[PDB]
């Protein structure tokens, strides 16, 4: 007996027995749709999808994935069985989620549904907002790393990364410069700040050049210090009082001391250029680290992927 | 704990920081660079330990901290 046996399994909540019964039935049967409905009610998306596909009802097999929010399977089955009506489903579901300010949920669905471009765009917007907000650099670095990872996943799907990983690198080198400055290695900190000067589009210019001027002052690089205050004063997003403060501090500094001073790939570990032709390269972030500093790190400093 | 003990601890804590960060806070000891030091970050904020950053756990952490920060 099949019809009553399924009911006995259901009431007994022996869902393993229900799955065994459903896989023991022939390809078609009057009972398989009922078993799949039971599975849907209890919440077993996978078993319900297999049961419906055994019934040869892909429409319901995708309607349950939509209903149970398993959008990966929904999109995959749409690609297989040629429905292609789930793109609008995902679009408006994510639109509703954004209307609820749950951008993270939208990113989660877009990652589940392999719509990696959309989630990457959302994370880029969030990272840009955080960068404008001037939050903790580590948080911005993490957000940019995740955005770049989504970009890389999209590119792997295809088979612009120079923008995503560059956005990550800007704040990574910011953090590295600050760390090197604190640790006392002033020369490396100054070199890292000079290298960071190229990413003024991501980090606000005021922070970049204030850090550069601080490194120059702490490292006796007064020529670069003057080159830093020139841009700092010339910045157009500064208040008149702030301009006066910067001018007065520069006046004091340059009355105290003289203003006159005395591309290759970049190593992630210390910001120095990678002079050697043979150098350790990451498997994900596509940015090298010098052969003399590879062994120190168990993960790639830029992207924290495993070394190898 | 003794009130005098609390006062002594507070005085030592206050005394610590000035000489702790006078190394980079000022130039040559007479010029104070408080204007430029404002863009720096706390020590512990720029410390990173070599730990694998998987997408899921990092995403959960950043989501939780964003939600705590966002209001
Ligand atoms: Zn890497």
């Amino acid at each position: 007996n099949q019809e009553r046996l399924a009911e006995c399994y259901y009431m007994l909540e022996d869902y393993e027995g229900l799955e065994n019964l459903a896989i023991s039935l022939p390809e078609n049967h009057k009972l398989l749709p009922e078993i799949a409905q039971m599975f849907v009610r209890v919440g077993m998306c996978e078993q319900a999808v297999t049961a419906f596909l055994k019934c040869s009802q892909p429409k319901a097999a995708v309607d349950t994935c939509v209903h149970l929010n398993q959008w990966n399977k929904a999109v995959e089955l749409a690609k297989n069985h040629s429905m292609k009506e789930i793109g609008s489903l995902l679009a408006r579901y994510a639109s509703h989620l954004l209307e609820k300010n749950k951008t993270l949920d939208a990113i989660e669905l877009y990652r589940k549904a392999n719509y990696f471009f959309d989630a990457a765009k959302l994370m880029f917007k969030i990272a840009d907002e955080e960068a404008k907000k001037g939050s903790k650099p580590l948080r911005v670095k993490k957000l940019y790393v995740l955005s770049a990872l989504l970009i890389e996943q999209y590119h792997e799907q295809m088979k612009f990364t120079d923008n995503a990983w560059r956005g990550a690198e800007a704040y990574h080198f910011f953090i590295l410069a600050q760390r090197q400055l604190y640790e006392g290695c002033v020369d490396t900190a100054l070199k890292t700040a000079l290298h960071l000067k190229d990413y003024e589009d991501i980090i606000p210019p005021v922070e970049i050049y204030s850090l550069l001027a601080l490194c120059a002052c702490a490292s006796r690089a007064f020529g670069t210090c003057s080159k830093a205050f020139i841009k700092l004063k010339s910045l157009e997003t500064l208040s008149s009082e702030q301009k006066q403060q910067y001018e007065d501090l520069a006046l004091e500094i340059f009355t105290k001391h003289t203003s006159k001073d005395n591309k290759l790939p970049t190593c992630v570990a210390t910001g120095s250029p990678i002079t050697e032709y043979q150098f350790w390269m990451c498997s994900v972030c596509k940015h090298g680290v010098l052969a003399q500093e590879i062994s120190h790190y168990s993960f790639c400093p830029l992207c924290h992927s495993p070394v190898g | 704990p003794s009130i005098q003990i609390k006062r002594v601890m507070t005085y030592r804590d206050l005394d610590n920081d000035l000489m702790k960060y006078s190394a980079i806070q000022t130039l040559d000891g007479e010029i104070d660079l408080k204007l430029l030091t404002k863009v720096l970050a706390p020590e512990h904020e720029v410390r990173e330990d070599d730990v694998g950053w998987d997408w899921d756990h990092l995403f959960t952490e950043v989501s939780s901290e964003v939600l705590t920060e966002w209001d």
